[PDB]
């Protein structure tokens, strides 16, 4: 039984909103660390988006996605192979934003025009400012050696889809475009070889 | 061989106690022992050695300044401050046993605790949306530790047992502990080192004895130990977490154990209990006793 | 029935004082002899001996306009003639009859000492002590006080607050109301069961607190044996129904006659002794056989009940447990129907293999005929004509239940507004230091057994009886008043208004010695009930954190004194702003938001920008100076910000 640590940085190409009040105030705050107040990307959002994109690509019922993201169906209890930690705002990006006195999270003012009265309703959303970076840690559990390559190809397809997709918030409207840069792939636990394995 | 194990948590942890919404700052020894058993099963390591030769302590808070033990259950001759005082620095705890701690210093110790902050993440399930349904919200409890703070526990065992614990904890670093692990929580880093201070608290002789872990004695030991004791009887219930156990997830048999920090004038040895019912493998619950001797 | 006559005489021993106010004892014997049932020798002898039976005399030792008295005497004559009778189980109606009328009457008039003890309290304490002395004598003055003739017994429930919020939250609003009611009524059932075994009236219950009972019992060894039997019975019953979810402990301390009189200060120290035993018993709380019972359960069970999370008990199709389902069902009946019926068959289980079910007044009498020894508790009924009933006070105010069509909607009708933001206001209020105050609310010299009971009784009435009158005319639904801690849900506009009205009525009730800290939240209707209670409780925790009187309105940052919120915000600032928008055609929500953006800006430059904005705004000169002055001050700015927000919320749509 081996474990493969994936170390990576997620780059905010367009303002990221993962959601998670007073009048006249942003009513859609992003998820933030309760202590450090640095906005984060919940690992649940990454895992769910990857699972959804894998479902769309393969098609959930499919045995491959179910093993990768966990199964609780009767007679088919499977442990999730992808344990993805919540993304943490990176130190380098934190320094680059400390310079030039730039806030970590931009606010975006949006309006909806009604189809009947043509009136406009205004919403202020919080988005992680474009150019930010979130360290991402993923643990892949090698339950079976024979399926490692196939699972990693599935991960690669999911990552590529997410590069062309968004992450959280309203992505059909521009929010959530992200790019994954993987710092390293390495076998933290066990003797398995992950040198040839590339997430992207 | 008492070994102090310190866990510093990178991401928030759930550590559920009764629901998914609520979060506990620590876990009892039974949860950590179950995690160790699961890890040994995954690593193809024998369970008998860990079950027999290992006695572990509940997880307890610590800061850069002090390591906090549970408040002993002893008679107090104000009371709201002592109720609020859940954890005491180990140097303060001997004074608390001596009874020198007043109400104001009790409140000061209680406020001194800077373990971390408990939050509640609001998430959704979108599975139904694809199958012509609506999304459903839910909530996951979280506890994020301050950068200096962390959790710790003391483990006593043979040298081979200690090495096996080291390997299992090295794996548990990435496996994680608590609820909603493998979904963004419970990730931690562990460091195991001998601790002279804890050994000094370990070696002690007193009229009274206090549990460091959630435990319960067998009936024969219960007859002698129960008398002249002040204890908190906590219920340990849960769903089995395994693929081998059954086709569908099955609840464990309800257990009741003396909470850590309970005071017994007569000590009892612990017992590993089986809360399995009609399952393929027996589900183990840790009820062994870790003892500290004190004078009141 | 000599003991029965003693209770009748002891409670009525001071009845001659009232007619005197209109040898008072001789008049009372003369007055009481008029009514035929009240002609037993013990009843008549008790009235005469009090001024100087012998037990009535010694019991009394331990303890406006005449026209108004005459009318009350005239009313008392009518009630005694037609409504009141002498007999076993008929004393309870009499004890209610005394409470309704004699509460205002002072025990002693035209006396130098404080008239802080009501006649009902004086009579009730005398009646309770008289029964205690009689039981001790059946067991078999200055020397009498020295010997220990009384036991101080208190019982406290455990995990009552944990049980209330045991909700899955699938049906939280109804569960929270009923679970609190069940704990309150189950407490009364336990008290009534203990008194019935001892053959004592409700007079022996000196006072009650939520989750707690304070009783005075005879020191006779027979009564001590009952406590061993009663505690062991209820200890096993709770284990049967609630496996460690609920518990009760009973501790008794022997007290002499001088202790009750507070001679040498032993009275206050007496309670501290029993409480320490009570807490020591909660430390053990279980026995060896009880412990082995818990871990001897054979099969865990496939499915579990959502609220209870218990799999051992039978679980129905809707996944509710046997206890849980009744609690949800009983919730609807309690608000609609006044009478509480302890029937052998019902919804929510009660000890001694009985059940609790809420029934109509015709349902209550029907239940009485079906089963003997059935207990009936009325809710908020001041009438004492009804027999075999004990009046229980509860706060059940719902504006939705006023209209059957609105009752269908529930809290959703509160957000239904013609104008203003549709939001649900949540109020969580708690009395400040009430546990500490109850010890220190009265001086040690003034402290007495009758003194403390009046304090608890007065607080209980305000939490439940008086609160419903306060909320009259407001879209507010009381989830529960419990004891000192309140939980209300209603329209954001009416919750804030009534919280101020609650505060001012509380001050007059407590004469300023007591304050309560509350947190107020604002949520949409679709917002979960459980999250409303959790987040608003933290807001209260903020107001409680500050010294004594504080309120947390909406966001945590907005914390103000009750006088500050009512006067400095709503009246000083918001009212001029309200008339400003109406009066000026140019002024619009847009003007308010622009001022609000300049406010909430730490830079002092925005203060100049506000003045620039105010200059061309064409606002009235007095208000323009007022708004500018408020902005410059650090504290007044917060108040001005809140003033605009309230106006913005109140004027939406």
């Amino acid at each position: 039984y081996s474990k493969i640590r994936i170390v990576g940085k997620i780059d905010v190409l367009t303002g990221l909103h993962i959601g998670g009040s007073m009048i006249g105030a942003i009513a859609s705050p992003v998820v933030r660390d309760p202590y450090s107040r640095l906005p984060i990307i919940p690992g649940s959002s990454i895992k769910g988006k990857m699972r959804s994109l894998l479902a769309k690509h393969i098609g959930q019922d499919a045995p491959e996605i179910l093993r990768l993201f966990g199964s609780s169906q009767k007679g088919a209890i499977q442990s999730s192979r992808l344990q993805i930690s919540d993304a943490f705002f990176s130190k380098a990006s934190q320094e680059e934003f400390d310079k030039k006195d730039l806030a970590y999270t931009e606010t975006k003012f949006e309006n909806t025009i009604s189809r009947l009265t043509a009136v406009a309703n205004p919403r202020q959303i919080e988005r992680v400012t474009r150019g930010a970076s979130f360290d991402f840690h993923i643990i892949y559990n090698v339950e079976n050696i024979n399926e490692v390559m196939a699972d990693f190809e599935n991960i690669k397809t999911a990552i590529h889809l997410l590069e062309n997709d968004y992450l959280g918030g309203g992505g059909t409207r521009g929010n959530g475009r992200i790019r994954f840069v993987i710092d390293s792939i390495d076998t933290v636990v066990g003797d398995f070889d992950s040198s040839n394995l590339s997430i992207k | 061989v008492v070994k102090l194990v310190k866990l510093t948590f990178k991401s928030p942890v759930h550590f559920g106690m009764k629901r998914l919404s609520d979060s506990n700052h620590t876990i009892a020894a039974d949860t950590l022992f179950s995690a160790l058993i699961i890890e040994a099963l995954q690593q193809q390591l024998e369970l008998s050695h860990l079950l027999n030769n290992l006695v572990i302590t509940d997880l307890f808070p610590y800061n850069k300044t002090s390591y906090f033990l549970p408040k002993p259950l002893i008679r107090i001759e104000g009371y709201k401050a002592f109720k609020k005082l859940t954890y005491i620095p180990v140097e303060n705890y001997s004074e608390y046993l001596r009874g020198e701690i007043d109400s104001l210093e009790a409140s000061k110790i209680a406020e001194s605790l800077n373990l971390g902050k408990a939050s509640l993440s609001t998430k959704v399930s979108l599975q139904a949306v694809d199958h012509n349904g609506e999304s459903e919200p839910y909530s996951v409890g979280n506890f994020t530790f301050y950068p200096e703070s962390g959790l710790y526990f003391l483990a006593k065992g043979n040298a081979d047992t200690i090495g096996q614990l080291e390997i299992l904890m090295h794996a548990l670093q990435y496996s994680g502990i608590g609820g909603k692990r493998s979904a963004g929580y419970g990730q931690f880093r562990c460091t195991i080192e001998d601790s002279g201070k804890f050994d000094s608290l370990l070696s002690q002789t007193g009229n009274i004895a206090i549990l460091l872990s959630s435990a319960m004695a067998s009936d024969e030991e219960l007859v002698d130990c129960l008398e002249d004791a002040r204890y908190l009887l906590k219920k340990r219930t849960g769903f089995v977490q395994s693929k081998t156990y059954a086709d569908q997830l099955v609840k464990k048999k309800d257990f009741y154990a003396f909470s850590a920090g309970s005071t017994f004038y007569q000590k009892f040895n612990g017992k590993i209990f089986d809360v399995s019912d009609n399952g393929r493998h027996s589900v183990y619950r840790y009820a062994k006793a870790f003892w500290l001797e004190g004078k009141i | 029935n000599k003991k029965l006559e003693l209770m009748y005489g002891s409670l009525l021993h001071d009845i001659g004082k009232i007619v005197y106010r209109s040898t008072h004892s001789k008049i009372g014997s003369q007055f009481l002899n008029k009514f035929k049932p009240f002609q037993l020798s013990g009843i008549v002898d008790s009235v005469s001996y009090h001024h100087y039976a012998y037990i009535t005399y010694i019991a009394d030792n331990i303890a406006y306009t005449s026209s108004q008295y005459a009318a009350l005497v005239n009313k008392m004559t009518d009630d005694l003639s037609n409504k009141l009778k002498v007999g076993p189980d008929s004393f309870s109606s009499l004890l209610q009859w005394t409470e309704s009328l004699w509460s205002y009457i002072p025990s002693s008039t035209d006396t130098n000492q404080v008239m802080d003890v009501s006649l009902y309290d004086h009579s009730k304490i005398t009646c309770a002590i008289a029964s205690c002395i009689y039981d001790y004598l059946t067991e078999m003055t200055k020397q009498f006080y020295q010997e220990d003739v009384f036991l101080l017994v208190s019982l406290d429930m455990s995990g009552i607050q944990d049980f209330i919020y045991n909700i899955s939250g699938s049906k939280a609003l109804k569960s929270l109301r009923s679970r609190s009611f069940y704990l309150e009524t189950m407490l009364e059932s336990l008290v009534d069961d203990l008194l019935s075994d001892l053959e004592l009236s409700r007079a022996n219950l000196l006072y009650t607190g939520g989750g707690h009972a304070y009783l005075l019992l005879p020191n006779t060894e027979r009564a001590r044996d009952v406590l061993a039997s009663f505690e062991g019975e209820m200890k096993e019953w709770f284990i049967k129904i609630f496996k460690t979810d609920l518990s009760v402990a009973i501790a008794y301390k022997a007290c002499t006659g001088e202790d009750l009189m507070n001679s040498n200060g032993t009275y206050s120290d007496l309670w501290q002794t029993v409480s320490r035993k009570l807490s020591d018993k909660k430390a053990h709380k279980y026995s060896l056989n009880e412990i082995k019972l818990f871990n001897s359960t054979i099969h865990a069970g496939t499915q579990e009940c959502k609220e209870c999370l218990r799999s051992d008990i039978d679980i129905s199709e809707d996944s509710l447990c046997k206890i849980c389902e009744g609690i949800i069902a009983i919730s609807n009946d309690l608000r609609d129907y006044s009478f509480f019926v302890v029937s052998p068959e019902g919804k929510v289980p009660l000890p001694r293999n009985r059940y609790l079910s809420v029934e109509n007044q015709d349902g209550a009498e029907r239940k009485i005929k079906m089963n003997k020894e059935t207990r009936i508790y009325s809710k908020n009924q001041p009438f004492v004509g009804k027999q075999l009933v004990t009046n229980l006070w509860m706060c059940d105010y719902d504006f939705s239940t006023l209209n059957p069509e609105t009752k269908k909607q529930g809290i959703a009708s509160y957000v239904n507004r013609e104008v203003g933001i549709p939001r649900l206001g949540v109020l969580r209020a708690d009395i400040d230091n009430l546990g500490t105050t109850f010890i220190k609310g009265i001086p040690e010299q003034y402290r007495s057994i009758s003194r403390t009971a009046t304090l608890s009784r007065q607080l209980s009435m305000f939490f439940k009886f008086e609160l419903s009158n306060i909320l009259k005319g407001a879209r507010i639904s009381v989830i529960y008043s419990g004891g000192d801690d309140l939980f209300l849900i209603g329209a954001w506009d009416d919750v804030i208004s009534k919280a101020l009205v609650l505060r001012k009525a509380f001050t007059r009730f407590s004469a300023g010695k007591l304050t309560f800290s509350a947190g107020i939240g604002m949520y949409p209707v679709k917002y979960p009930i459980s999250k409303m209670a959790s987040e608003t409780g933290v807001l209260e925790d903020l107001a409680k954190r500050g010294e004594k009187n504080q309120v947390a309105l909406w966001n945590d940052s907005k914390v103000f004194g009750w006088s500050q919120l009512e006067e400095q915000i709503l009246k000083e600032k918001m009212i001029p702003l309200q008339e400003a928008l109406t009066n000026s055609q140019e002024h619009g929500k847009s003007f308010l938001y622009k001022m609000l953006e300049l406010l909430r800006n730490e830079d002092q430059i925005n203060i100049a920008r506000l003045a620039y904005l105010l200059a061309r705004s064409s606002l009235s000169e007095e208000l323009t100076q007022s708004i500018f002055a408020w902005s410059q001050n650090k504290q007044q700015k917060v108040e001005l910000i809140t003033a605009i927000e309230y106006l913005v919320y109140q004027i939406r749509e």
